[PDB]
């Protein structure tokens, strides 16, 4: 494998950043493979 | 050097982003499924995995897991999304929760394509409270990622 | 495929950013001194230079120079700096002017390290009015870059 | 010589971005090698 890392930038909080997304309450299950289920998920 | 990193792979057509990671205190943090324990090239040479949890989908390079900040359960957080071939962007959101039969875990309803996994999620002080990119696809096709944090 | 690109080089250990470029209308634009006419691997395969000018320090891949916007001579501009190992940043500034015995060219007093050459300078509408990274070091050590723009033909 | 490109992002104007830098007025000379002088400059 020829996998590598390259620095993308500093890690900072942004004042006045765009606010998006809801706040869901989800019944989920997590298996031994690290995969969540609902009662692929990996990006 | 501390900061957020793109996890890339060498290709004939240049490169391809397979994930994202966080460097803090000389330790590189990303998602297990991004690298699958493979060694990583870097400007300082080979980096080797030090700790891994397949179920948590986390992996640590050069040292033990260093990230420890936690979502308070009340406040808004920011995803520092580093998507493939796109510009890094801060997205603020109020997290939801994964209601596991084994406890509760915060979750952000922010949808980003494969290769963004490992992007840091921050608190108002800028500490990484978790990594993005392991979650579920909802019935409407949207993606909800857990706020995955390891044990320090 | 339009957008700003990092020009990288394969190293023994990993990779190193040597410059920046602009993709517009199927043509890749950067500074001559960044690539020196070398071919570029890319998502579209090998890219070969189509037009070059060492004196202007410009080079064009896959087609003739396509960037045509010009500085107003009055208005503020934005540098989309893409520095090595750093996140892309917009810096708004009111350009100065380089005076040549043969004419005038705008110049931005924004200092960014080697490897940022080729970063686009934009107008309010988002068009590349020039590329960053060719200029002079001023007596106090700071860097002033011309707004280098190519003839389009 | 083994150079390649990777897409860094969209080219957009940023509303109320950081404003800095002076507005200089400089007499310069540009030679056939593309190097400006005052009366390296390449980054
Ligand atoms: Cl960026």
């Amino acid at each position: 494998v020829d996998m590598y890392i390259e620095r993308a930038g500093d890690i900072t909080w942004e004042k006045d950043a765009e606010v998006t997304g809801n706040s869901p309450r989800l019944d989920v299950a997590l298996d031994e493979s690290g995969d969540f289920s609902l009662v692929t998920g990996k990006r | 050097t501390d900061g957020v990193y793109r996890v890339m792979t060498r290709r004939l057509l240049g490169s391809t982003q397979v994930g994202v990671g966080v460097m803090q205190e000389g330790v590189f943090h990303t998602m297990w499924h991004v690298t699958k324990g493979a060694a990583l090239r870097s400007g300082e040479g080979r980096l080797d995995p030090y700790w891994g949890d397949v179920k948590q989908d986390l992996v640590s390079y050069c040292g033990p897991w260093k990230l420890d900040a936690a979502w308070d359960g009340l406040s808004e957080v920011q995803l520092l999304a580093v998507p493939p071939g796109e510009r890094a962007k801060n997205i603020q959101t109020l997290p939801g929760i994964f209601k596991t039969k084994d406890g509760d875990i915060g979750a952000v309803a922010l949808d980003y394509p494969a290769g963004t996994s490992g992007s840091p999620i921050l608190d108002k002080c800028g500490r990484v409270i978790g990594l993005y990119g392991n979650g579920v696809v909802i019935k409407n096709g949207s993606y909800v990622s857990a706020i995955t944090q390891g044990k320090r």
